[PDB]
């Protein structure tokens, strides 16, 4: 079987502008492993994006964590753009400063 | 009614690894020679006896014009029970003498049922065209792969039939059903339970049974001679999504084990609501609102496709979702948003509408829809006129004033 | 609180891409302290946590060795199993094996698993008994069969409650000082006005270890259960866990709910309103 992931797109902090801060994509139970993940700040992929060894789950599935230093502001957008073998087309989602 | 199934023998030794060879099962010989298949292996060639009917009823009733089910047999040396709960049926270390000989097991699955039988072939030159095997065990279920929606009951069934191998004359047992053990087990994302267990007939101490399951486990008859029919169907009551995954039923003789396997699935179809609902605000250039659509309560998560639509045409404006939120019940929510481009008077009562494509929702799927206002040569209301006039009168004294 | 540690095994196929990638890892409460890749640079058993760095050269080149031999069975039997089930060799399969022990506040085994898992779906897993497996399919059942006749189910006893328990509370005591940490949650209420009579409380948890944690809404002491929506844990990036729970509720009327929170480092439950 073959199982969709799950993103969620969050900061390692709460988001204070002008405040140095981590933005993390958490993309998780997936099958298979194969993944393809990128930040993007205002639609422009972000180069400088470290990432997690990939992780092994007890429900035979697997994670990962990329994340990368940034500075909130107010005028900035950023999102979590995700293409994987069980979707047609890359699925964005959207940081929500809130949520 | 095939009157023939052809089945994939699988060799158990280490050194060949799953190795496949064709055989074939025929349920009706009828008078006569069988057909001669010289292709097959003698021993593969099998012509099946069934005294408990079972098997034979089970495809004697299949559907026209259905793939044909799929087949697989085996070698099998029959071994005590391993689970704990499964002690008494075999109280004493000595085996049966009654198990010698050879023993094959054999799968058939199909869309409309599953069904697992212990057959014993005979060694019996001229006849080797065919190998004459007697069906002992018979499991079987008309529910391989049932749907149940959430909240609601499951009620996968299990039949089962047994009659007794020739015994060498070593029958001194006591006249009536045998004491036999029911197991039903569920497997699903590494996660494994002991659903239940019963030995009807015998009585001991089981395992509590688990969610509140029950199971009709009992012969459907006392009569001293086989063969015997009897029941296992399994009844959980609520199914919650945890509850999806694989059941695995087992009946158990003393020495001999059959076994069925169940895909139970649950679902829950989505609440759509396109949340802007008084119509929109003006439409004189730009200023568009966003709109967001909630998809509320379905399950299972994955497979839910969104898009938006102009009214029929592809909505433009950017697009985006929510991460899911999962509710207590286990179903999950989500929320698309769509932004519009600039919106102008060639919209005029348009509705922006969210689509919603889910395996448990019909072919169409379901829909919201938000109409696009816009701004007219609307004529100025009683209060506006009321307003007008305060709005002159004070303008003209302040005039005056000054 | 519970302990566990498990140890995956992961053989994926790449098909004109070379021999199978494999990967095995050790974790102790989903922290990982070994790690090998065959298509890392270097085919070594690294470890990865500062708590097992201190052991010496042989504890690593015998795991190397046993993960290399590992790897060639993983292989064959990903060859094997893609035979029986009649695909593609054109495609990509992989073929996954778990076991450990997972141990509860007492020091005392809980469960032991020793499962499999073919393109991500079970294939054999040892029952909670310890005595008996789980096999769906015929080729399963034929692995279940010889396993139940050579009755390796009392080896893979032994072992779990064996030098795998003792392996546990020998990590968690050279590192307790990041494995049994408690940090507690950093909790927070922020108010969104969803449309003119409604609003959305979102009860906040931050920086909180281990992962454990309950977050519920009470509306004058009941739960709110249904209506309720939940992100699931997530990682902040830096050895701690975030999570938060929202309630939709009348706008003027958020004063009655509460948000309770649940977690070890807590002395006790909090209760937060906005
Ligand atoms: C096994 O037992 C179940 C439950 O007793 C049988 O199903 C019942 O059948 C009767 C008679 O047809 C119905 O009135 C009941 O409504 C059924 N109960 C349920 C829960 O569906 C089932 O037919 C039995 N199986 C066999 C082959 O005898
Ligand atoms: C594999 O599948 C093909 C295509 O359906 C079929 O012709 C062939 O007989 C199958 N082989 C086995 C061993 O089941």
């Amino acid at each position: 079987i073959q199982r969709t992931p799950k993103i969620q797109v969050y900061s390692r902090h709460p988001a204070e502008n002008g405040k140095s801060n981590f933005l993390n994509c958490y993309v998780s139970g997936f099958h298979p492993s194969d993944i393809e993940v990128d930040l993007l700040k205002n639609g422009e992929r972000i180069e400088k994006v470290e990432h997690s060894d990939l992780s092994f789950s007890k429900d035979w599935s697997f994670y990962l964590l990329y994340y990368t230093e940034f500075t909130p502001t107010e005028k900035d957008e950023y999102a979590c753009r995700v293409n994987h073998v069980t979707l047609s087309q890359p699925k964005i989602v959207k940081w929500d400063r809130d949520m | 009614g095939p009157a023939v199934i052809e089945c994939w023998f699988v060799e158990d030794a280490s050194g060949k690894g799953l190795a496949k060879r064709p055989g074939a099962l025929l349920l009706r010989q009828g008078p006569g020679e069988p057909p001669p298949r010289p292709d097959l292996d003698p021993e593969l060639y099998l012509s099946v006896h069934d005294p408990a009917g079972a098997l034979q009823a089970a495809f004697r009733r299949y559907p026209r014009g259905a793939p044909a089910p799929h087949c697989e047999m085996s070698r099998f040396v029959p071994l005590p029970a391993s689970a704990k709960w499964a002690s008494g049926l075999t109280p004493a270390q000595n085996c049966p003498r009654a198990l010698d000989g050879a023993w094959l097991m054999v799968s058939i699955s199909s869309p409309v049922l599953s069904l697992s039988s212990l057959l014993r072939p005979q060694p019996e030159q001229e006849p080797v065209l065919i190998t004459m095997a007697t069906v002992v065990l018979t499991v079987l279920t008309h529910t391989p792969a049932p749907r149940v929606r959430l909240g609601q009951d499951a009620l996968l069934d299990l039949s089962f039939a047994y009659m007794p191998p020739t015994s060498e004359a070593a029958s001194s047992l006591a006249p009536g059903p045998p004491p036999f053990g029911l197991e039903w087990r569920r497997q699903h994302l590494g996660k494994g339970h002991l659903l239940l267990a019963a030995t009807p007939g015998l009585n001991g101490q089981m395992p509590a049974a688990q969610e509140g399951a029950v199971a009709f486990a009992a012969w459907d008859d006392d009569e001293p001679w086989g063969p015997w029919t009897g029941n296992g169907t399994f009844w959980l009551p609520r199914v919650q999504p945890f509850q999806e995954g694989t059941y695995l039923a087992t009946i158990h003789l003393p020495y001999l084990q059959g076994q069925v396997t169940l895909e139970l699935a649950v679902y829950k179809p989505p609440k759509v609501s396109l949340m802007p609902a008084t119509l929109a605000r003006a439409a004189p250039g730009e200023a568009p609102p966003e709109l967001l659509c909630l998809v509320s309560h379905f399950y299972p998560s994955g497979g839910l496709e969104v898009e938006w639509e102009l009214r029929s045409q592809k909505a433009e404006g950017q697009r985006w979702l929510s991460a899911l939120r999962h509710h207590s019940d286990g179903s999950v929510s989500l929320s698309g948003h769509l932004q519009p481009p600039p919106v102008t008077t060639e919209q005029h009562g348009a509705r922006y509408a969210c689509r919603i494509h889910h395996p448990s929702l019909p072919a169409s799927g379901r829909s919201a829809e938000v109409t696009l206002e816009v701004a007219g040569l609307s004529g100025p209301s009683l209060e506006d006129s009321v307003g007008l006039f305060l709005s002159a009168f004070l303008l003209l004294g302040l005039f005056k004033a000054l | 609180g519970s302990h566990s540690m498990r140890y995956f095994y992961t053989s994926v196929s790449r098909p004109g891409r070379g021999e199978p990638r494999f990967i095995s890892v050790g974790y102790v409460d989903d922290t990982q302290f070994v790690r090998f890749d065959s298509d890392a640079a270097s085919p070594r058993e690294e470890p990865r946590a500062p708590w097992i760095e201190q052991e010496g050269p042989e504890y690593w080149d015998r795991n190397t060795q046993i993960y290399k031999a590992q790897a060639q069975t993983d292989r064959e039997s990903l060859r094997n199993l893609r035979g029986y089930y009649n695909q593609s060799e054109a495609g990509s399969h992989t073929l996954q094996s778990m076991y450990g022990c997972d141990v509860g506040p007492d020091g005392r085994l809980l469960r032991g698993h020793d499962q499999y898992a073919y393109d991500g779906k079970d294939y054999i897993a040892l029952n909670e008994d310890l005595r008996s497996w789980t096999a769906a399919d015929t080729a399963a059942q034929i692995t279940q069969r010889k396993w139940e006749a050579a009755r390796e189910a009392e080896q893979r006893r032994a072992y779990l409650e064996g030098e795998c328990v003792e392996w546990l509370r020998r990590y968690l005591e050279n590192g307790k000082d990041k494995l049994e940490r408690a940090d507690p949650p950093k909790t927070h209420v922020t108010h969104h006005p969803i449309s003119d009579h409604e609003a959305t409380l979102r009860c906040w948890a931050l920086g909180f270890y281990p992962a454990e944690i309950t977050l519920t809404w009470q509306r004058d002491g009941e739960d709110q259960t249904q209506d309720t929506e939940l992100v699931e844990t997530r990682p902040a990036g830096d050895r701690t866990f975030q999570k938060w729970a929202a309630v939709v509720v009348p706008s003027g009327e958020e004063q009655r709910y509460t948000c309770h929170v649940q977690h070890e480092g807590l002395p006790k439950p909090l209760t937060l309103r906005w």
